[PDB]
Formats: structure tokens, C-alpha cells, sequence
């Protein structure tokens, strides 16, 4: 690099998919009534 | 950017009208909040009042209602909320 | 002025802002400190004898005042240029702690006494710093500093280990190796005494008549003013809208009693980004405090001129006390009226209260019914 | 009435507002390459042909500063709007009625 | 006029801890309530400072000198390069009367002092000094801890003053107090090295316990903190600590 | 802009405080973009199976 | 005159700098737009029927 | 310590998991307990 | 050999043609170099920052 950074992201990608499988699984089992 | 200086406003002249479409872009940005604030606030076409006596079931809505006594005619929670933040 | 500013021959009804107003200055105040003595100039200007240019002859001027007129009109000067203020003006200044600098030197390196240039003096026996600020002055000396024997009093550097950092005086008459093998102060080969003589001679016509010079270094507000112009003080006066200057301090406002405390080696305050918030004038040596006298822009109200051709002028957070654009005619008798915009003209107040036109702010609006 | 911090939208656009004007402000201080920061100075020291030059310098420092200022404006003033007809729409659909 | 001497005194230079002091008033421009930041040569805060219970020490960018005394035992300064009548050195004396400054090519022996007779006349500090310049005599500078910051920047000599009632024994106080200026000379000089000046009971010497502080500056950037009257009431370092 | 020079900074020095006001926002843009993240994912308080 | 050439370097890379964070800037409020919009879209579509 | 995001000097590394104080990267974050 | 840069230089294992004298990546930065004693490739890398 030339004085430019590029910093990571907070969340990493397994954190996401960890969420997303979450909420689908809430949704598969649970419906709308655990939001 | 001259600050009472005929050579500096003669010097700037001499750019073009830079500085005619900034004033124009602040006062549309001024107009533009009063327009905000109108829109948010003024739904309504009267001014209702609550009657003298309350009896609402159960319900005492006395912390959100303005009370009389105060100048200001703002709530308690109004008077929290302007004495909070500066 | 809504027309001229609207490009149109008419006006639809609303509140158009024109231009602003700034309340006129009255009058001028001069404040100089109330010490008075001729500075000695004479001396440094017909000393006898000066010395070589790598002794440049430093001399301090400090309580005096100074007249530069008499330096101006001198036509026996060659050369007189300054660099970083205009000539005219040095009458008009105040500073403190000039420097003089007195020597002679080869007419032919005069142009060598500019901030950025390299010659033979003015990298090995004198150097000016880039940012440099006074005057020069150089005139013919060939009558003064030329003997027919040739005047070899005059030496200057060739050899140096270095150059010179600007503002220096170098008078070392160290041996110059010029060779690998070292002189261990032993002259020889590659061994040479860095200075060499002038051979100044009458017989030598101009580019060779030896010339003297002397340059003038200032200051710009580092310490209190001490060397004044040959200006005249006057009186002051408060609660008006005056040009100040206090010591060379320029300044346009009105004047007041301060109240805040200053410590006796204090001079003026400020508070943010050079805002001068208060002053001791040199004389009376009293606090006093500074603030712009009042500005602000103005707006017109009209009903449109498809209806009538009456305004209502308002200026914006101004006081309504004082306010007569000349437009004097809206400040004879007319109806006034004061709000927390500022002071409306040609309006009327009212009791009752209903559903508005165009608006004015903090809740005041108007309208047509005068 | 306790708990401290809880209006922190509210206070922090005002700080950003109070941020841009002390930095707009203070940018009044710089040099930008002349040989001084105040104009009165260099008007009542030198000779008008070369306070053309300065003052040209310090001119076009102070424009660019002030486009600056006026651009950050403009975009804070879009988010604001946003946020503004976001804060309509929820006066109307909640307020007014049931969601 | 001065004969040597036997008996060799030695003071213990030990160390001890700066803590937050030699922080004077930078400018002449009044402020007040306000935060302002200035990057010039100071005292870093906790460093080491010598403490002596007559050495020849450097004197580098500037010095910070400091004496809790009792009675005013300490008279005098002398600075220069050589201390000799071949390099111009500079004098400070602050006797009794009005303090006087000269800068001279004086000429000293190995220890110079004024001497007291016991209806005090006594003064042999030097012996000669052939051509000098420029000479001064004002207001005298001078149980109480007395501090000093003296600075040599663009041909000017600046010398800072503070004097405060102290009650501590040994250590320098916890406390914190700003320098205001007190004198500029403006002469050009090159400073380096510098002795210091005692009061003797010339009648055999009797002076051991000259306890004073000593410290060298460095360019460091401060933050600094200015109430409503406009003083100087607190600072912060920089360049110390990632807090700073 | 400079690349490790010390004259070319000497030289920006006077152009007052640019470089503060503009990496003052890049740090908003990223503090934006993690609160972007968040707030699209995180809708749920535990994390079911 | 190596100051001057500095100079023109110097306002160059400045221009060219802060061309680059308005885009920035405008990049970054189009995707907060669109975050806005994902994250309605998966509060009423995901944890509710519409 | 060595992270994804850098080098952390100062700082303990625990083995439990907590809510969030001090978002540092790469899914790590600090809090004062030391 | 006249290319004048900073890094840090290791062993490279890429593959010149016998005629060039150095290489580059993208956006003209130079990348590996061939020394002009030993005639052997290295490679280049800045040495951090943050
Ligand atoms: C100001 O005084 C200082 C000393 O307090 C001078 O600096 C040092 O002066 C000594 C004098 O003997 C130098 O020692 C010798 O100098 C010669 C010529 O420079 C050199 O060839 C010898 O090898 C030996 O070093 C010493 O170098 C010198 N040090 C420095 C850093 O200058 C100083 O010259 C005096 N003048 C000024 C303007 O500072
Ligand atoms: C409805 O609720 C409010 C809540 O504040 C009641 O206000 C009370 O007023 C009395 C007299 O000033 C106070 O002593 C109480 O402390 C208040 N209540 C609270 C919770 O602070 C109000 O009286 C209620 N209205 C009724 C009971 O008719
Ligand atoms: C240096 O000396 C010259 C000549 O003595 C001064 O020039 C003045 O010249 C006019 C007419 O030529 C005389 O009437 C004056 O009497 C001269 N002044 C003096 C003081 O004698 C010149 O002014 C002197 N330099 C300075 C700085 O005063
Ligand atoms: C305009 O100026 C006048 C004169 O200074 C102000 O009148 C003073 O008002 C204060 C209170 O606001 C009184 O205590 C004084 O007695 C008034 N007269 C004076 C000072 O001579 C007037 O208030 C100003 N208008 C505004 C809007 O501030
Ligand atoms: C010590 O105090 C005496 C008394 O004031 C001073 O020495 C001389 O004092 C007389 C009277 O004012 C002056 O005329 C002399 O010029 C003083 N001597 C010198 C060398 O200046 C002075 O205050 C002190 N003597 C010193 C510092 O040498
Ligand atoms: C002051 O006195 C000193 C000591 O004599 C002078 O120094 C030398 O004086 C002799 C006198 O014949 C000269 O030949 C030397 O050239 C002098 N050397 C130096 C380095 O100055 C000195 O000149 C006298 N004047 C001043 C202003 O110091
Ligand atoms: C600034 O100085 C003033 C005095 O010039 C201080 O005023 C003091 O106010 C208290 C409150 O009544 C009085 O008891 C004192 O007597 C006042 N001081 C004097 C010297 O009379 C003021 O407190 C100072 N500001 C500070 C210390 O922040
Ligand atoms: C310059 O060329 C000479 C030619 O002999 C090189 O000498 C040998 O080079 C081979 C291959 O480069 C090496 O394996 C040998 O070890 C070298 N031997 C000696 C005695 O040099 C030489 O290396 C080349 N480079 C230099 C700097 O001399
Ligand atoms: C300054 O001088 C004038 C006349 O020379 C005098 O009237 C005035 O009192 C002086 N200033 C002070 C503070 O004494
Ligand atoms: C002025 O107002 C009258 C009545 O409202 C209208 O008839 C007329 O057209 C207006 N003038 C113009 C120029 O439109
Ligand atoms: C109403 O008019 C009366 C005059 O009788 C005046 O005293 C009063 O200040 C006015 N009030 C308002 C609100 O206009
Ligand atoms: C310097 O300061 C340190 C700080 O603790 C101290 O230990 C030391 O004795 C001082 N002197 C020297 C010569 O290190
Ligand atoms: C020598 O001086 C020291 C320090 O003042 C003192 O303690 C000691 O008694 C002296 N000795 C003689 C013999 O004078
Ligand atoms: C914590 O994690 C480290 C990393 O693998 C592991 O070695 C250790 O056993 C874990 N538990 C404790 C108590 O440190």
C-alpha cells in the first residue's frame, strides 16, 4: 500500500451466518411469534 | 473572506459570482428546516383541549398533559427533556 | 433594490432579502506611547571607517524615535529597496528591536543581498534568511574605502569546511586543507588561507569601486513597541464607532471600560482565533475592551406589486435604538416596532390575532390589511 | 430523570454543527502561504501591487475553505430531511392510528 | 582578590522526581477560561532533577533552577563558555540592595564568592575584566521555595521568577504554580556552561548545606488549562503517556 | 502527500488543519457501515437451534 | 523554487483528496439508504407476514 | 497479544464471552473488570 | 543499478526472461528486481506501517 488502510469488519463472516441461521431456524419452528 | 475591505471585494469581484449561489444554498437549507418542523408538527387543522375534569377509567396521563402552573406549559417529561440536554 | 435583485419588473407577494447594513465608522483615534527623543541615525550613516565584510558592523536601535523620511529623500543612495513593507509606509509603523548592519562590499555582489541567492559573500562571509523583512541601502564609496596603495583591510572568505546558516558572523582565519593529505596547520599544497584581501585602487573604474551598505531587519509584534513612527498621538473617546489604532494595532469598533483583570506584563487579551478583546492604551496605561459596532442584513416585506407599492422594512437583529443604505427617509416619523428578529418599519402592531401571510420569525408574521 | 446519555442523536448533531462552525471559524488563522494571517496588516505595510498577490492567496484559501463548509451543509442538511420525513411518517401511520 | 582553599566541600548530588514543575506563561497575550495548546522548551514532567546538598554545569537549551532556602544564602549567577576575560561571560548579583546584571569578559579565580564582614563590606568575586557592553541595575530578585527558568532564544535572555511559601522538608512540593515572566536582556551570548554564587561569613567560611534543584529543558508540545482571572492553573504533557 | 519528506511537511504545515477535518470523516463512514451491519442482522435476542 | 514545485504538488494531491471523500461520502449515504431498506424489508417480510 | 486486527498491548486475553464494551475488530472486543 | 526504493528484500521464485532487468505488479510499483553482480531475482515488499 501507499499510506491507504483498509480495516476489518466488526462482524466476521461466521458471526453472519451464525445470525442468519438463527433466525431461520426461529422462523421455522417458532413462526412470528418469537419477534 | 475580505472583512470590510474595498481592495479585497474589488479583488474578489473579479471571480464570478462564487459566492451568490452559496448564500442561495443557505437560506434554501433555513427554509428547508422550517418546512421540516411544519410538516412533522402541524397535522392537525384545530387546537383541542382536554376537559377540566379527567376520569379516564384508570389511566392518569397527568405527567404528559401541560400543567397551568408552569409558565412554560410544558409537561413533566417536556421540562425533563429541555433541562437534560445543552 | 427587490426589483434589482429579483431580475424582474414585478414582485410576487413574499419576503425577499436585499443586501445588509454595517453601521459607518465616525472620526479616527491615533494612540502612541507619549515617549519622545531624535533617533541616532547619523552615526551609523557617517561612521568614518567600517569594517570587512565577514565583520559586519551590527548595531541595535531600540527607544527612538524615527523619521524615514530624511533616508527616503536622500539621493546619495544607489540603491534603496525594501522587501517586506512598502518604503512609504515605514513612517506609519511601530516596531522594536531594528537591527542595523553596516559594512562595505563589492558592488558587483550587491545583487548577492537578496533573500534565495548564492554567491561568493553571501554564502561564505553573509547570509540572509529567506524570510527576511526591512530595507537595503548601498551607495558608491570608492572616494571613502580606495587608496591609490590599495586599501587590503578589506578581507573575505573563500574556503569553507561549510556554508553559512543566515545571520552569522564568521571570523575564523583557520588553515584550508584542499587535499587529501592532511596540512596539520601546516601551509603548503593543497593548504590555503580561506580569506583573501580586497585590492581596492582609484585607478579601477565603476564594478570595482568598493561600496558600502547597510540593511535594516525589523520586526512584526514580538515584543512591545518601542520604536515608533514620527506620527502624533491624539485623544480618544468611547461608546462610538470609531477607527482605533493603538500602537500600530489597527482596528475598527467601539471602545469601552473593560472590567476583566490583566497582570502588569500582560498587554491585550483575546479569547478565540485572534479576536483582540481588550487593550492598554500607551499613555493613560487603562484596560479597556473592544467589540465591532453593530451589522447585520436586511429584508422586505411587501403585499406584491401587482397590489400596492407600500413596504415594510426589517433589519435583523439590530436594536432598534440606533439604525438611521442611507435610506434615511424610513427613520423620520414612521411607525417602528421591536421584536426578537430584530426592528421592523413600516408595520404596524396589532392586537387581535389570526391565521397569517408571509412570515417574519419567533412567531411574529404580517400581512396587508398600510 | 437519572440515567444520563440517553438523548445521544439529539446532542451529537449538535455537536457536529458546533464542530464545523469552530473549524470553519479557526481556519481563518492559517497563512495559506502569504506572509501573514491578518489583512489589515499586510494592507497597511507594503505596496498594493504585491497585496494583490497575498491578498490572491489568502483569497482563494478562504474560498476553498468556505466550499468545503458549505458541501458537509448540504449533506447533512439530506440526512436530516431523511430522518425528518421518516419522523412524519411515523406521527401519521402510529399517532394517528394503529400499525 | 581570592586565595585557595583546603577544604574540599562536596555536595551529594542525588536524585529525585520533577513532578509538575517549571511551567511559566509563554506569551504576553491575555486569555481566560480557555484551553490552549502551545508547543515550546519546557521541563518534562516526571524526570529526574540533580538535587546538591561549586560545579561547572552545561547549560544546554535552557535550565531550571530551584532552592527551598532559609534566610537567602544563594547571592549569585555567572554563565558563559571559558568563565575567563578572553570570552564575554554575563553576572548576576542580588545583594541587600538593588540587583545588578553586566555581561563582561570578567575575570575569576578557582572560587568566587562575596564575603560578609561583621556594616557588610565585602566583595572579591573577580579580578578583572578588560572591555564589556552592556550593564543593568534594577529591583532586587529576592522557608521559601524560589524558582527560576532561565532561557537563551534569538539573542534574548529570558529569566522567569516565582517565589512561594513552603512549609515541606525535603522533597519538591506537589503542587503546581506558574512562572510569570520577570526580565528579558537583549544581548546574544553563547551560553553554555554557568557556576552559582553563595554568601560566606567571612570572618572562615561556613556554608555546606547549599541544597538546591537543578534541570535541563527539552521541546515538548502542553496543554494548558486558563481560569477566569487568566492564570496558568493547570498543564498536561503530551509526548508521556498514551493517556497524555 | 508528502511520502516522508520533512520540507513537504514543513510546507503543509501552513495550510491550518485539513488532514484532521478530513480523516474526522472516514471514521464516520465506518462506524456507519459496522451500525449498518448491525442493525440489518441483530433483530433477535438469543440464538436458536 | 523547490518550494513552489512543493506547492503545486501539494494543492494537486489536496484536490484530488478530497474528490475522493465527497465520492466517498455520497457512496456512503446511497448504501445507508439501501441498508435502511434491508433491514424493513427483513423486519416486516422475515418476522411477519406482509 | 496477536489478532486479526493488529497487536494488543496491555491487555489480557480471556477464554469466556461477554456482551461488547469496546468494539476493537475482527469479532474481539475489550472491557475493564484491569 | 539507478532503481532507488525502501523495503524489505527477500529470495523470489518468479521467472524472468533472460533480457529483463526488473518487474512490476500494477499501477507502476515496482515488485522484483534482478541484481546486477549475481544476476539473481528478489523480491521486494514495504515494510509495514499502521
Ligand atoms: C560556543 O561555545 C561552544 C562551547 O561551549 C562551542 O562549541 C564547541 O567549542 C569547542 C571549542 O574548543 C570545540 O572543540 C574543538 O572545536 C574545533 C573547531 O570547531 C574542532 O576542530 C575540534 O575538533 C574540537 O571539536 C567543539 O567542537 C565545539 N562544539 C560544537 C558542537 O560546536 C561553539 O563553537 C561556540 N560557538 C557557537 C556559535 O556555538
Ligand atoms: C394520576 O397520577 C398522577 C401521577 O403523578 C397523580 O399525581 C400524584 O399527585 C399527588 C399530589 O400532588 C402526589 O402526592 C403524588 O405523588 C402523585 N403521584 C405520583 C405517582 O407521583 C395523580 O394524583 C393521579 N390522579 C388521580 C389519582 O386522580
Ligand atoms: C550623514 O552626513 C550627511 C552630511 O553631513 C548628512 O546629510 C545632510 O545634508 C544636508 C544637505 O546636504 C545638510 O544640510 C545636513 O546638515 C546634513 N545632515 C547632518 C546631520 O549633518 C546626513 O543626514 C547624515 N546622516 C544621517 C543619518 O543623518
Ligand atoms: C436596546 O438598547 C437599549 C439601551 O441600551 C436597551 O434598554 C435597556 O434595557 C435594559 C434591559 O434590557 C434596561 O435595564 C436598561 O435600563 C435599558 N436602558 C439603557 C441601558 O439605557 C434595550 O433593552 C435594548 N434592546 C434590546 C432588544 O436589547
Ligand atoms: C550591592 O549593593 C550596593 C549598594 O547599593 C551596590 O553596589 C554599588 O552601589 C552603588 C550605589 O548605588 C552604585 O553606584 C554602584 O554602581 C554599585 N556597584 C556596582 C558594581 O554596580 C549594588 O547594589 C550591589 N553591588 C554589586 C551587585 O556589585
Ligand atoms: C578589549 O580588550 C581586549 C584585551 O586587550 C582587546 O583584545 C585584544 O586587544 C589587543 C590590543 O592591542 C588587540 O591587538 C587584539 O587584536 C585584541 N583581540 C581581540 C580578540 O579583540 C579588545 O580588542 C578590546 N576591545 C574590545 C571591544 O573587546
Ligand atoms: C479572580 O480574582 C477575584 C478578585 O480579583 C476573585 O474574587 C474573589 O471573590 C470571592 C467571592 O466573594 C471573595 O471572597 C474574594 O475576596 C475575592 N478576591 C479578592 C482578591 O478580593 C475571584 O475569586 C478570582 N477567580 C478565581 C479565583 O477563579
Ligand atoms: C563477476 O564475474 C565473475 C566472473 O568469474 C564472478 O566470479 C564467479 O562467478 C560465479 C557465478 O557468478 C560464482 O559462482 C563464483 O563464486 C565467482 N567467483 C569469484 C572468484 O568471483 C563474480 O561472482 C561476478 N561478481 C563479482 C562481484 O565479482
Ligand atoms: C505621558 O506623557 C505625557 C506628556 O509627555 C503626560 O501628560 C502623561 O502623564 C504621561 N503618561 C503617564 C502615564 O504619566
Ligand atoms: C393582479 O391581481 C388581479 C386580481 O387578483 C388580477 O386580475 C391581475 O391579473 C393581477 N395582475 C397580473 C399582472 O397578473
Ligand atoms: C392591546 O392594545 C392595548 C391598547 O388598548 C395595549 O395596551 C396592549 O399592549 C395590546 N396588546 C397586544 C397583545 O397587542
Ligand atoms: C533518572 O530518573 C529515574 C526515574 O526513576 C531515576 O531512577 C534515576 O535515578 C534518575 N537518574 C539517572 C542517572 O538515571
Ligand atoms: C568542611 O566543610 C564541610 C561542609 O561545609 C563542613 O561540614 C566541615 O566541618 C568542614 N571542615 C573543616 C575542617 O572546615
Ligand atoms: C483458553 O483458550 C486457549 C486457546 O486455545 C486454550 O489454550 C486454553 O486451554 C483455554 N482455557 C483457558 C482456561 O485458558
Amino acid at each position: 500500500f501507499n499510506g491507504l488502510t483498509v480495516l476489518p469488519p466488526l462482524l466476521t463472516d461466521e458471526m453472519i451466518a451464525q445470525y442468519t441461521s438463527a433466525l431461520l431456524a426461529g422462523t421455522i419452528t417458532s413462526g412470528w411469534t418469537f419477534g | 473572506i475580505c472583512g470590510d475591505s474595498t481592495e479585497c471585494s474589488n479583488l474578489l469581484l473579479q471571480y464570478g459570482s462564487f459566492c451568490t449561489q452559496l448564500n442561495r444554498a443557505l437560506t434554501g437549507i433555513a427554509v428547508e428546516q422550517d418546512k421540516n418542523t411544519q410538516e412533522v408538527f402541524a397535522q392537525v387543522k384545530q387546537i383541542y383541549k382536554t376537559p377540566p375534569i379527567k376520569d379516564f377509567g384508570g389511566f392518569n396521563f397527568s405527567q404528559i398533559l401541560p400543567d397551568p402552573s408552569k409558565p412554560s406549559k410544558r409537561s413533566f417529561i417536556e421540562d425533563l427533556l429541555f433541562n437534560k440536554v445543552t | 433594490e427587490t426589483k434589482c435583485t429579483l431580475k424582474s419588473f414585478t414582485v410576487e407577494k413574499g419576503i425577499y432579502q436585499t443586501s445588509n447594513f454595517r453601521v459607518q465608522p465616525t472620526e479616527s483615534i491615533v494612540r502612541f506611547p507619549n515617549i519622545t527623543n531624535l533617533c541616532p541615525f547619523g552615526e551609523v550613516f557617517n561612521a568614518t571607517r567600517f569594517a570587512s565584510v565577514y565583520a559586519w558592523n551590527r548595531k541595535r536601535i531600540s527607544n527612538c524615535v524615527a523619521d524615514y523620511s530624511v533616508l527616503y529623500n536622500s539621493a546619495s543612495f544607489s540603491t534603496f529597496k525594501c522587501y517586506g513593507v512598502s518604503p512609504t509606509k515605514l513612517n506609519d509603523l511601530c516596531f522594536t528591536n531594528v537591527y542595523a548592519d553596516s559594512f562595505v562590499i563589492r558592488g558587483d555582489e550587491v545583487r548577492q543581498i537578496a533573500p534565495g541567492q548564492t554567491g561568493t559573500i553571501a554564502d561564505y562571509n553573509y547570509k540572509l534568511p529567506d524570510d527576511f523583512t526591512g530595507c537595503v541601502i548601498a551607495w558608491n564609496s570608492n572616494n571613502l574605502d580606495s587608496k591609490v596603495g590599495g586599501n587590503y583591510n578589506y578581507l573575505y572568505r573563500l574556503f569553507r569546511k561549510s556554508n553559512l546558516k543566515p545571520f552569522e558572523r564568521d571570523i575564523s582565519t583557520e588553515i584550508y586543507q584542499a587535499g587529501s593529505t592532511p596540512c596539520n596547520g601546516v601551509k603548503g599544497f593543497n593548504c590555503y588561507f580561506p580569506l583573501q584581501s580586497y585590492g581596492f585602487q582609484p585607478t579601477y573604474g565603476v564594478g570595482y569601486q568598493p561600496y558600502r551598505v547597510v540593511v535594516l531587519s525589523f520586526e512584526l509584534l514580538h515584543a512591545p513597541a518601542t520604536v515608533c513612527g514620527p506620527k502624533k498621538s491624539t485623544n480618544l473617546v468611547k461608546n462610538k464607532c470609531v477607527n482605533f489604532n493603538f500602537n500600530g494595532l489597527t482596528g475598527t469598533g467601539v471602545l469601552t471600560e473593560s472590567n476583566k483583570k490583566f497582570l502588569p506584563f500582560q498587554q491585550f487579551g483575546r479569547d478565540i482565533a485572534d479576536t483582540t478583546d481588550a487593550v492598554r492604551d500607551p499613555q493613560t496605561l487603562e484596560i479597556l475592551d473592544i467589540t465591532p459596532c453593530s451589522f447585520g442584513g436586511v429584508s422586505v416585506i411587501t403585499p406584491g406589486t401587482n397590489t400596492s407599492n407600500q413596504v415594510a422594512v426589517l433589519y435583523q437583529g439590530v436594536n432598534c435604538t440606533e439604525v438611521p443604505p442611507t435610506w434615511r427617509v424610513y427613520s423620520t416619523g414612521s411607525n417602528v416596532f421591536q421584536t426578537r428578529a430584530g426592528c421592523l418599519i413600516g408595520a404596524e402592531y396589532v392586537n387581535n390575532s389570526y391565521e397569517c401571510d408571509i412570515p417574519i420569525g419567533a412567531g411574529i408574521c404580517a400581512s396587508y390589511q398600510s | 430523570s437519572s440515567t444520563a446519555s440517553a438523548l445521544g442523536k439529539l446532542q451529537d448533531v449538535v455537536n457536529q454543527n458546533a464542530q464545523a462552525l469552530n473549524t470553519l471559524v479557526k481556519q481563518l488563522s492559517s497563512n495559506f502561504g502569504a506572509i501573514s494571517s491578518v489583512l489589515n496588516d499586510i494592507l497597511s505595510r507594503l505596496d498594493p501591487p504585491e497585496a494583490e498577490v497575498q491578498i490572491d492567496r489568502l483569497i482563494t484559501g478562504r474560498l476553498q475553505s468556505l466550499q468545503t463548509y458549505v458541501t458537509q451543509q448540504l449533506i447533512r442538511a439530506a440526512e436530516i430531511r431523511a430522518s425528518a420525513n421518516l419522523a412524519a411518517i411515523k406521527m401519521s401511520e402510529c399517532v394517528l392510528g394503529q400499525s | 582578590q581570592c586565595v585557595n582553599f583546603t577544604n574540599r566541600t562536596q555536595l551529594p548530588s542525588a536524585y529525585t522526581n520533577s513532578f509538575t514543575r517549571g511551567v511559566y506563561y509563554p506569551d504576553k497575550v491575555f486569555r481566560s477560561s480557555v484551553l490552549h495548546s502551545t508547543q515550546d522548551l519546557f521541563l518534562p514532567f516526571f524526570s529526574n532533577v540533580t538535587w546538591f546538598h561549586n560545579p561547572v554545569l552545561p547549560f544546554n537549551d535552557g535550565v531550571y533552577f530551584a532552592s527551598t532556602e532559609k534566610s537567602n544564602i544563594i547571592r549569585g549567577w555567572i554563565f558563559g563558555t571559558t568563565l575567563d576575560s578572553k570570552t564575554q561571560s554575563l553576572l548576576i548579583v542580588n545583594n541587600a540592595t538593588n540587583v545588578v546584571i553586566k555581561v563582561c569578559e570578567f575575570q575569576f579565580c578557582n572560587y568566587p564568592f562575596l564575603g560578609v564582614y561583621y556594616m557588610e563590606s565585602e566583595f572579591r568575586v573577580y579580578s578583572s575584566a578588560n572591555n564589556c557592553t552592556f550593564e543593568y541595575v534594577s529591583q532586587p530578585f529576592l522557608k521559601n521555595l524560589s524558582e527560576f527558568v532561565f532561557k537563551n532564544i534569538d539573542g534574548y535572555f529570558k529569566i522567569y521568577s516565582k517565589h512561594t511559601p513552603i512549609n515541606l522538608v525535603r522533597d519538591l512540593p506537589q503542587g503546581f504554580s506558574a512562572l510569570e515572566p520577570l526580565v528579558d536582556l537583549p544581548i546574544g551570548i553563547n551560553i553554555t556552561r554557568f557556576q552559582t554564587l553563595l554568601a560566606l561569613h567571612r570572618s572562615g567560611w561556613t556554608a555546606g548545606a547549599a541544597a538546591y534543584y537543578v534541570g535541563y529543558l527539552q521541546p515538548r508540545t502542553f496543554l494548558l488549562k486558563y481560569n477566569e482571572n487568566g492564570t496558568i492553573t493547570d498543564a498536561v504533557d503530551c509526548a508521556l503517556d498514551p493517556l497524555s
